[PDB]
Protein backbone atom coordinates (compact mmCIF):
# COMPACT_ATOMS: atom_id res chain seq x y z
CA UNK A 1 0.00 0.00 0.00
CA UNK A 2 1.05 3.43 -1.13
CA UNK A 3 -0.41 7.09 0.89
CA UNK A 4 -0.72 9.74 -1.49
CA UNK A 5 -1.71 13.06 -0.36
CA UNK A 6 -1.87 14.68 -4.23
CA UNK A 7 -2.13 19.16 -4.12
CA UNK A 8 -2.66 20.45 -7.07
CA UNK A 9 -2.58 24.28 -7.34
CA UNK A 10 -3.38 26.20 -9.96
CA UNK A 11 -1.72 30.41 -10.54
CA UNK A 12 -3.66 32.46 -13.17
CA UNK A 13 -2.32 35.63 -12.01
CA UNK A 14 -0.78 37.86 -9.19
CA UNK A 15 -3.93 37.67 -7.83
CA UNK A 16 -6.57 34.73 -8.58
CA UNK A 17 -5.37 31.45 -7.25
CA UNK A 18 -6.60 27.85 -5.63
CA UNK A 19 -5.67 24.70 -4.40
CA UNK A 20 -6.92 21.28 -3.65
CA UNK A 21 -5.82 18.11 -2.19
CA UNK A 22 -7.04 14.86 -2.50
CA UNK A 23 -5.64 11.79 -0.32
CA UNK A 24 -5.72 7.89 -1.13
CA UNK A 25 -4.47 4.86 0.77
CA UNK A 26 -3.54 2.50 -2.48
CA UNK A 27 -6.37 2.95 -4.64
CA UNK A 28 -9.12 4.28 -2.05
CA UNK A 29 -9.94 7.51 -1.77
CA UNK A 30 -9.51 8.73 1.92
CA UNK A 31 -9.58 12.40 1.81
CA UNK A 32 -10.50 15.89 -0.21
CA UNK A 33 -9.50 19.06 0.73
CA UNK A 34 -11.74 22.50 -1.93
CA UNK A 35 -9.97 25.31 -2.12
CA UNK A 36 -13.56 26.67 -0.81
CA UNK A 37 -13.45 24.38 2.23
CA UNK A 38 -12.02 25.57 5.66
CA UNK A 39 -11.80 21.93 6.43
CA UNK A 40 -10.37 18.85 5.32
CA UNK A 41 -12.96 16.32 4.60
CA UNK A 42 -13.00 12.57 5.42
CA UNK A 43 -14.54 10.17 2.45
CA UNK A 44 -14.14 6.84 4.07
CA UNK A 45 -16.22 6.22 7.68
CA UNK A 46 -12.54 5.64 8.53
CA UNK A 47 -10.51 8.35 7.49
CA UNK A 48 -9.45 9.57 10.67
CA UNK A 49 -7.48 6.43 11.38
CA UNK A 50 -6.82 6.14 15.04
CA UNK A 51 -6.21 9.64 15.61
CA UNK A 52 -8.03 11.17 18.52
CA UNK A 53 -10.24 14.17 17.87
CA UNK A 54 -7.68 16.27 19.14
CA UNK A 55 -4.83 14.57 17.49
CA UNK A 56 -7.16 15.24 14.08
CA UNK A 57 -7.69 18.96 15.37
CA UNK A 58 -3.74 19.29 16.08
CA UNK A 59 -2.64 18.14 12.15
CA UNK A 60 -5.55 19.79 10.25
CA UNK A 61 -4.37 23.48 12.00
CA UNK A 62 -0.72 22.60 9.98
CA UNK A 63 -2.10 21.76 6.99
CA UNK A 64 -4.42 24.67 7.34
CA UNK A 65 -1.50 27.24 7.79
CA UNK A 66 0.66 25.45 5.94
CA UNK A 67 -2.16 26.17 2.60
CA UNK A 68 -2.02 29.55 3.41
CA UNK A 69 1.74 29.84 3.51
CA UNK A 70 2.13 27.76 0.38
CA UNK A 71 0.22 30.17 -1.65
CA UNK A 72 1.75 33.32 -0.09
CA UNK A 73 5.22 31.53 -0.47
CA UNK A 74 4.61 30.76 -4.54
CA UNK A 75 3.41 33.84 -4.94
CA UNK A 76 6.70 35.53 -3.64
CA UNK A 77 9.43 32.68 -5.51
CA UNK A 78 7.26 33.20 -8.92
CA UNK A 79 9.01 36.87 -9.17
CA UNK A 80 12.30 34.98 -9.61
CA UNK A 81 11.30 33.10 -12.93
CA UNK A 82 13.56 33.35 -15.81
CA UNK A 83 13.28 35.29 -18.70
CA UNK A 84 9.84 36.73 -17.52
CA UNK A 85 7.11 35.72 -14.68
CA UNK A 86 5.70 33.50 -17.58
CA UNK A 87 1.65 33.04 -16.49
CA UNK A 88 -1.02 29.95 -16.13
CA UNK A 89 1.75 28.40 -13.36
CA UNK A 90 0.82 25.11 -12.68
CA UNK A 91 2.19 23.48 -9.24
CA UNK A 92 1.75 19.71 -8.27
CA UNK A 93 2.74 18.01 -4.87
CA UNK A 94 2.59 13.82 -4.12
CA UNK A 95 3.55 13.51 -0.58
CA UNK A 96 3.09 10.15 1.32
CA UNK A 97 4.52 6.98 2.43
CA UNK A 98 5.14 3.57 1.08
CA UNK A 99 3.93 0.96 3.56
CA UNK A 100 5.93 -2.54 3.29
CA UNK A 101 6.02 -5.17 5.83
CA UNK A 102 7.94 2.57 4.70
CA UNK A 103 9.77 4.99 3.10
CA UNK A 104 8.68 8.69 2.17
CA UNK A 105 8.52 10.91 -0.87
CA UNK A 106 7.65 14.14 -1.49
CA UNK A 107 7.64 15.25 -5.06
CA UNK A 108 7.15 18.70 -6.99
CA UNK A 109 6.04 19.31 -10.35
CA UNK A 110 6.09 22.84 -12.14
CA UNK A 111 4.24 23.08 -15.46
CA UNK A 112 3.66 19.52 -15.32
CA UNK A 113 7.39 18.26 -14.78
CA UNK A 114 9.57 17.05 -12.14
CA UNK A 115 11.38 19.52 -11.05
CA UNK A 116 11.86 19.55 -7.29
CA UNK A 117 11.93 16.95 -4.04
CA UNK A 118 12.46 17.36 -0.28
CA UNK A 119 15.58 14.79 0.24
CA UNK A 120 16.59 13.86 3.67
CA UNK A 121 16.99 17.29 5.26
CA UNK A 122 16.68 19.90 2.66
CA UNK A 123 14.74 20.34 -0.92
CA UNK A 124 16.99 19.60 -3.64
CA UNK A 125 16.50 20.20 -7.62
CA UNK A 126 16.08 17.43 -9.74
CA UNK A 127 18.57 16.83 -12.40
CA UNK A 128 17.38 19.03 -15.96
CA UNK A 129 15.78 21.43 -13.54
CA UNK A 130 15.14 25.33 -15.17
CA UNK A 131 17.90 26.93 -13.46
CA UNK A 132 15.99 29.78 -12.60
CA UNK A 133 14.98 27.36 -9.46
CA UNK A 134 18.13 27.33 -7.85
CA UNK A 135 17.89 30.22 -5.71
CA UNK A 136 14.45 29.85 -5.00
CA UNK A 137 15.53 26.46 -3.13
CA UNK A 138 18.46 28.07 -1.62
CA UNK A 139 15.64 30.84 0.18
CA UNK A 140 13.64 28.08 1.05
CA UNK A 141 16.74 25.89 2.72
CA UNK A 142 17.27 28.44 4.89
CA UNK A 143 14.34 27.92 6.58
CA UNK A 144 15.29 25.27 9.55
CA UNK A 145 11.74 25.35 11.29
CA UNK A 146 10.17 23.96 8.03
CA UNK A 147 12.82 21.70 7.18
CA UNK A 148 12.06 20.07 10.52
CA UNK A 149 8.70 19.77 10.22
CA UNK A 150 8.53 18.75 7.19
CA UNK A 151 11.35 16.02 8.76
CA UNK A 152 8.69 15.03 11.34
CA UNK A 153 5.93 14.51 9.10
CA UNK A 154 7.67 12.56 6.63
CA UNK A 155 9.64 10.20 8.66
CA UNK A 156 7.68 9.67 11.69
CA UNK A 157 3.71 11.72 11.66
CA UNK A 158 3.05 10.02 7.85
CA UNK A 159 4.21 6.62 8.62
CA UNK A 160 2.44 6.33 12.25
CA UNK A 161 -0.69 7.82 11.15
CA UNK A 162 -0.90 5.13 8.11
CA UNK A 163 -0.62 2.59 9.83
CA UNK A 164 -3.70 3.85 11.99
CA UNK A 165 -5.72 4.00 8.82
CA UNK A 166 -4.55 0.29 7.61
CA UNK A 167 -5.93 -0.67 11.30
CA UNK A 168 -9.28 1.06 10.54
CA UNK A 169 -10.05 0.22 7.28
CA UNK A 170 -9.06 -3.11 7.42
CA UNK A 171 -12.58 -4.50 6.24
CA UNK A 172 -12.87 -2.22 3.55
CA UNK A 173 -9.18 -2.96 2.08
CA UNK A 174 -9.77 -6.50 2.53
CA UNK A 175 -12.98 -6.20 0.56
CA UNK A 176 -13.56 -9.12 -1.70
CA UNK A 177 -16.10 -7.98 -4.84
CA UNK A 178 -16.50 -10.27 -7.96
CA UNK A 179 -16.52 -9.74 -11.62
CA UNK A 180 -18.93 -9.95 -13.94
CA UNK A 181 -17.64 -10.59 -17.70
CA UNK A 182 -19.58 -10.29 -20.37
CA UNK A 183 -18.50 -10.67 -24.36
CA UNK A 184 -19.02 -9.08 -27.26
CA UNK A 185 -17.45 -8.61 -31.00
CA UNK A 186 -16.40 -5.91 -33.43
CA UNK A 187 -15.58 -5.68 -37.00
CA UNK A 188 -12.97 -9.96 -42.98
CA UNK A 189 -11.32 -10.40 -39.72
CA UNK A 190 -12.81 -9.56 -35.91
CA UNK A 191 -11.85 -8.55 -32.69
CA UNK A 192 -13.20 -10.51 -30.03
CA UNK A 193 -14.21 -8.23 -26.46
CA UNK A 194 -14.26 -9.53 -23.22
CA UNK A 195 -15.44 -7.23 -20.72
CA UNK A 196 -14.58 -7.42 -17.13
CA UNK A 197 -16.22 -5.31 -14.55
CA UNK A 198 -17.48 -4.85 -11.07
CA UNK A 199 -13.81 -7.00 -9.63
CA UNK A 200 -12.23 -5.82 -6.24
CA UNK A 201 -9.46 -5.93 -5.11
CA UNK A 202 -7.45 -5.06 -8.35
CA UNK A 203 -5.28 -8.09 -9.35
CA UNK A 204 -7.02 -10.05 -11.64
CA UNK A 205 -6.37 -12.77 -14.89
CA UNK A 206 -8.22 -12.77 -17.97
CA UNK A 207 -7.57 -14.42 -21.05
CA UNK A 208 -8.82 -15.97 -24.17
CA UNK A 209 -9.08 -20.15 -24.25
CA UNK A 210 -8.68 -22.53 -27.06
CA UNK A 211 -9.23 -25.76 -24.36
CA UNK A 212 -6.23 -24.98 -22.31
CA UNK A 213 -4.65 -23.17 -24.61
CA UNK A 214 -3.89 -19.53 -23.72
CA UNK A 215 -4.56 -17.49 -26.57
CA UNK A 216 -0.77 -15.02 -26.95
CA UNK A 217 -2.43 -12.45 -28.75
CA UNK A 218 -4.64 -11.75 -25.75
CA UNK A 219 -4.15 -8.10 -25.65
CA UNK A 220 -5.72 -6.26 -22.08
CA UNK A 221 -6.41 -3.36 -21.70
CA UNK A 222 -5.77 -0.64 -19.02
CA UNK A 223 -8.01 -0.59 -15.32
CA UNK A 224 -10.63 1.82 -15.84
CA UNK A 225 -12.26 2.92 -12.64
CA UNK A 226 -15.90 2.05 -11.33
CA UNK A 227 -17.73 4.65 -9.53
CA UNK A 228 -18.08 2.59 -6.44
CA UNK A 229 -14.36 1.26 -6.50
CA UNK A 230 -14.48 -1.40 -8.31
CA UNK A 231 -12.57 -2.14 -11.54
CA UNK A 232 -13.37 -2.42 -14.89
CA UNK A 233 -10.92 -4.56 -17.47
CA UNK A 234 -11.30 -5.83 -21.14
CA UNK A 235 -9.03 -8.01 -22.78
CA UNK A 236 -9.19 -8.83 -26.64
CA UNK A 237 -8.23 -11.18 -29.53
CA UNK A 238 -8.16 -10.70 -33.11
CA UNK A 239 -9.28 -13.29 -34.97
CA UNK A 240 -10.11 -14.66 -38.51
CA UNK A 241 -13.52 -15.79 -39.35
CA UNK A 242 -14.38 -19.37 -38.24
CA UNK A 243 -11.27 -18.61 -35.99
CA UNK A 244 -14.58 -17.85 -33.55
CA UNK A 245 -16.15 -21.10 -32.52
CA UNK A 246 -14.08 -22.91 -29.81
CA UNK A 247 -12.81 -20.02 -28.40
CA UNK A 248 -13.33 -18.80 -24.71
CA UNK A 249 -12.93 -15.99 -22.10
CA UNK A 250 -11.59 -17.49 -18.46
CA UNK A 251 -11.46 -15.04 -15.33
CA UNK A 252 -9.54 -15.83 -12.39
CA UNK A 253 -9.90 -13.10 -9.27
CA UNK A 254 -9.52 -13.33 -5.57
CA UNK A 255 -12.71 -13.15 -4.75
CA UNK A 256 -14.47 -16.05 -6.84
CA UNK A 257 -13.08 -18.76 -4.48
CA UNK A 258 -11.15 -21.51 -7.18
CA UNK A 259 -13.94 -21.26 -9.35
CA UNK A 260 -13.19 -19.26 -12.74
CA UNK A 261 -15.65 -17.61 -15.24
CA UNK A 262 -15.73 -19.22 -18.36
CA UNK A 263 -17.67 -17.86 -21.47
CA UNK A 264 -17.87 -19.22 -24.92
CA UNK A 265 -17.78 -17.18 -27.58
CA UNK B 1 0.42 20.42 -22.57
CA UNK B 2 -1.31 16.87 -22.55
CA UNK B 3 -4.27 15.94 -25.12
CA UNK B 4 -6.89 14.18 -23.16
CA UNK B 5 -7.73 10.70 -23.70
CA UNK B 6 -11.49 10.00 -23.27
CA UNK B 7 -12.92 6.41 -22.64
CA UNK B 8 -16.56 5.40 -22.08
CA UNK B 9 -17.80 1.90 -20.48
CA UNK B 10 -21.22 0.83 -18.42
CA UNK B 11 -20.63 -0.27 -15.00
CA UNK B 12 -23.16 -3.44 -15.64
CA UNK B 13 -23.38 -6.01 -18.52
CA UNK B 14 -25.59 -3.38 -21.00
CA UNK B 15 -29.24 -5.04 -22.01
CA UNK B 16 -31.56 -2.85 -23.93
CA UNK B 17 -34.44 -1.30 -21.18
CA UNK B 18 -32.58 -2.43 -17.91
CA UNK B 19 -30.89 0.48 -15.65
CA UNK B 20 -27.25 0.87 -15.88
CA UNK B 21 -24.33 3.47 -15.13
CA UNK B 22 -22.55 4.28 -18.34
CA UNK B 23 -18.33 6.09 -17.22
CA UNK B 24 -16.69 8.37 -19.00
CA UNK B 25 -12.94 8.48 -18.11
CA UNK B 26 -10.79 11.24 -19.18
CA UNK B 27 -6.93 10.57 -18.58
CA UNK B 28 -3.74 12.20 -19.65
CA UNK B 29 -4.69 16.18 -19.72
CA UNK B 30 -3.03 18.95 -18.59
CA UNK B 31 -3.72 21.73 -17.38
CA UNK B 32 -6.18 20.54 -15.05
CA UNK B 33 -9.15 22.84 -16.12
CA UNK B 34 -11.22 20.81 -18.55
CA UNK B 35 -14.52 20.73 -19.34
CA UNK B 36 -17.10 17.44 -19.66
CA UNK B 37 -20.50 16.64 -20.52
CA UNK B 38 -22.00 13.62 -20.99
CA UNK B 39 -24.61 13.49 -23.95
CA UNK B 40 -27.77 11.30 -25.08
CA UNK B 41 -29.27 12.22 -28.18
CA UNK B 42 -26.82 15.27 -29.02
CA UNK B 43 -28.40 16.68 -25.56
CA UNK B 44 -26.42 17.51 -22.39
CA UNK B 45 -27.71 14.88 -19.41
CA UNK B 46 -28.22 16.74 -16.50
CA UNK B 47 -27.33 14.21 -13.00
CA UNK B 48 -23.73 13.79 -14.36
CA UNK B 49 -21.72 13.21 -10.93
CA UNK B 50 -17.94 13.61 -11.35
CA UNK B 51 -15.12 12.63 -8.96
CA UNK B 52 -12.59 14.67 -7.64
CA UNK B 53 -9.86 15.94 -9.90
CA UNK B 54 -6.42 13.70 -8.86
CA UNK B 55 -3.33 13.31 -11.22
CA UNK B 56 -1.25 10.30 -11.47
CA UNK B 57 2.20 8.64 -11.41
CA UNK B 58 2.86 10.78 -14.76
CA UNK B 59 1.53 13.86 -13.44
CA UNK B 60 -0.89 13.99 -16.09
CA UNK B 61 -4.84 14.72 -14.76
CA UNK B 62 -7.92 12.23 -15.10
CA UNK B 63 -11.13 12.17 -14.02
CA UNK B 64 -14.45 9.92 -14.13
CA UNK B 65 -17.75 11.37 -15.17
CA UNK B 66 -20.50 8.81 -14.16
CA UNK B 67 -24.35 9.32 -14.76
CA UNK B 68 -27.49 6.79 -14.43
CA UNK B 69 -28.88 5.45 -17.76
CA UNK B 70 -30.84 2.36 -19.83
CA UNK B 71 -29.12 1.53 -23.03
CA UNK B 72 -31.72 1.56 -25.53
CA UNK B 73 -32.29 0.96 -29.47
CA UNK B 74 -33.14 4.41 -30.33
CA UNK B 75 -30.62 6.64 -28.06
CA UNK B 76 -26.95 7.41 -28.70
CA UNK B 77 -24.90 8.31 -25.67
CA UNK B 78 -21.43 10.64 -25.84
CA UNK B 79 -18.91 12.22 -24.32
CA UNK B 80 -18.01 15.51 -24.79
CA UNK B 81 -14.59 17.49 -23.77
CA UNK B 82 -13.33 20.76 -24.47
CA UNK B 83 -9.53 21.53 -23.24
CA UNK B 84 -7.04 23.95 -23.62
CA UNK B 85 -4.81 21.65 -26.38
CA UNK B 86 -7.92 21.29 -28.55
CA UNK B 87 -8.97 23.29 -31.36
CA UNK B 88 -12.27 22.51 -31.03
CA UNK B 89 -14.55 20.01 -28.29
CA UNK B 90 -14.17 16.11 -28.81
CA UNK B 91 -16.81 13.53 -28.59
CA UNK B 92 -16.94 10.05 -28.15
CA UNK B 93 -19.65 8.05 -28.91
CA UNK B 94 -20.75 4.77 -26.41
CA UNK B 95 -20.28 1.86 -28.55
CA UNK B 96 -23.15 0.12 -27.22
CA UNK B 97 -20.65 -2.75 -26.08
CA UNK B 98 -18.38 -1.26 -23.36
C1 LIG C 1 7.81 29.29 -7.42
C2 LIG C 1 9.12 28.52 -7.21
C3 LIG C 1 8.89 27.02 -7.25
C4 LIG C 1 9.17 26.41 -5.88
C5 LIG C 1 8.99 24.89 -5.92
C6 LIG C 1 9.40 24.29 -4.58
C7 LIG C 1 8.31 24.53 -3.53
C8 LIG C 1 8.08 23.34 -2.64
C9 LIG C 1 6.73 23.56 -1.96
C10 LIG C 1 6.72 23.21 -0.46
C11 LIG C 1 6.92 24.46 0.37
C12 LIG C 1 6.08 24.56 1.67
C13 LIG C 1 5.78 26.06 1.85
C14 LIG C 1 5.53 26.56 3.31
C15 LIG C 1 6.84 27.02 3.99
O1 LIG C 1 7.66 27.75 3.07
C16 LIG C 1 6.62 27.92 5.21
O2 LIG C 1 6.15 29.16 4.72
C17 LIG C 1 5.61 27.40 6.26
C18 LIG C 1 5.49 28.41 7.42
O3 LIG C 1 6.82 28.56 7.98
C19 LIG C 1 7.03 29.21 9.29
O4 LIG C 1 6.30 28.55 10.29
C20 LIG C 1 6.75 27.19 10.64
C21 LIG C 1 5.67 26.68 11.59
O5 LIG C 1 4.64 26.14 10.74
C22 LIG C 1 8.21 27.11 11.13
O6 LIG C 1 8.42 27.72 12.43
C23 LIG C 1 9.08 27.83 10.10
O7 LIG C 1 10.40 27.91 10.62
C24 LIG C 1 8.52 29.24 9.73
O8 LIG C 1 9.30 29.75 8.65
N1 LIG C 1 5.93 26.04 6.82
C25 LIG C 1 4.95 25.18 7.15
O9 LIG C 1 3.76 25.44 7.01
C26 LIG C 1 5.34 23.82 7.71
C27 LIG C 1 5.76 22.82 6.67
C28 LIG C 1 4.65 22.13 5.89
C29 LIG C 1 5.26 21.80 4.50
C30 LIG C 1 4.97 20.36 4.07
C31 LIG C 1 4.69 20.25 2.56
C32 LIG C 1 3.94 18.95 2.24
C1 LIG D 1 14.41 11.80 8.26
O1 LIG D 1 14.98 10.79 7.46
C2 LIG D 1 16.09 11.23 6.69
C3 LIG D 1 16.31 10.13 5.66
O2 LIG D 1 17.34 9.31 6.13
C4 LIG D 1 17.26 11.62 7.60
O3 LIG D 1 18.34 12.23 6.92
C5 LIG D 1 19.62 11.60 7.11
O4 LIG D 1 20.24 11.98 8.33
C6 LIG D 1 21.59 11.58 8.57
C7 LIG D 1 21.98 12.18 9.92
O5 LIG D 1 21.78 13.59 9.91
C8 LIG D 1 22.53 12.04 7.44
O6 LIG D 1 23.90 11.65 7.55
C9 LIG D 1 21.97 11.58 6.12
O7 LIG D 1 22.72 12.21 5.12
C10 LIG D 1 20.52 12.02 5.95
N1 LIG D 1 19.98 11.59 4.67
C11 LIG D 1 19.93 12.46 3.66
C12 LIG D 1 19.93 11.87 2.28
O8 LIG D 1 19.89 13.69 3.82
C13 LIG D 1 16.72 12.67 8.57
O9 LIG D 1 17.71 13.02 9.48
C14 LIG D 1 15.47 12.18 9.30
N2 LIG D 1 15.02 13.23 10.16
C15 LIG D 1 14.36 13.05 11.30
C16 LIG D 1 13.80 14.31 11.90
O10 LIG D 1 14.22 11.95 11.87
C1 LIG E 1 1.00 17.68 0.14
C2 LIG E 1 -0.20 17.75 1.13
C3 LIG E 1 -1.47 18.41 0.49
C4 LIG E 1 -2.58 18.63 1.54
C5 LIG E 1 -3.27 17.32 1.99
C6 LIG E 1 -3.82 17.26 3.47
C7 LIG E 1 -4.17 15.79 3.81
C8 LIG E 1 -4.24 15.45 5.33
C9 LIG E 1 -4.15 13.94 5.67
C10 LIG E 1 -2.67 13.44 5.71
C11 LIG E 1 -2.14 13.05 7.11
C12 LIG E 1 -0.70 12.45 7.04
C13 LIG E 1 0.43 13.52 7.15
C14 LIG E 1 1.67 13.28 6.26
C15 LIG E 1 1.50 13.90 4.85
C16 LIG E 1 2.83 14.07 4.09
C1 LIG F 1 -6.64 37.04 -12.84
O1 LIG F 1 -6.92 35.83 -13.53
C2 LIG F 1 -8.22 35.29 -13.42
C3 LIG F 1 -8.18 34.04 -14.30
O2 LIG F 1 -9.34 33.28 -14.12
C4 LIG F 1 -9.27 36.29 -13.92
O3 LIG F 1 -10.56 35.81 -13.60
C5 LIG F 1 -9.03 37.73 -13.39
O4 LIG F 1 -9.79 38.65 -14.14
C6 LIG F 1 -7.54 38.13 -13.45
N1 LIG F 1 -7.29 39.45 -12.85
C7 LIG F 1 -6.23 40.22 -13.14
C8 LIG F 1 -5.32 40.59 -12.00
O5 LIG F 1 -5.98 40.63 -14.27
C1 LIG G 1 -9.10 29.88 -2.45
O1 LIG G 1 -8.99 30.09 -1.07
C2 LIG G 1 -8.38 31.30 -0.68
C3 LIG G 1 -8.17 31.15 0.81
O2 LIG G 1 -9.42 30.80 1.42
C4 LIG G 1 -9.31 32.47 -1.03
O3 LIG G 1 -8.82 33.75 -0.63
C5 LIG G 1 -9.64 32.45 -2.53
O4 LIG G 1 -10.82 33.20 -2.72
C6 LIG G 1 -9.82 31.04 -3.14
N1 LIG G 1 -9.45 31.04 -4.55
C7 LIG G 1 -10.39 31.08 -5.50
C8 LIG G 1 -9.98 31.51 -6.88
O5 LIG G 1 -11.57 30.78 -5.31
Amino acid sequence: YTFRCLQMSSFANRSWSRTDSVVWLGDLQTHRWSNDSATISFTKPWSQGKLSNQQWEKLQHMFQVYRVSFTRDIQELVKMMSPKEDYPIEIQLSAGCEMYPSESFLHVAFQGKYVVRFWGTSWQTVPGAPSWLDLPIKVLNADQGTSATVQMLLNDTCPLFVRGLLEAGKSDLEKQEKPVAWLSSVPGHRQLVCHVSGFYPKPVWVMWMRGDQEQQGTHRGDFLPNADETWYLQATLDVEAGEEAGLACRVKHSSLGGQDIILYW
Amino acid sequence: QKTPQIQVYSRHPPENGKPNILNCYVTQFHPPHIEIQMLKNGKKIPKVEMSDMSFSKDWSFYILAHTEFTPTETDTYACRVKHASMAEPKTVYWDRDM
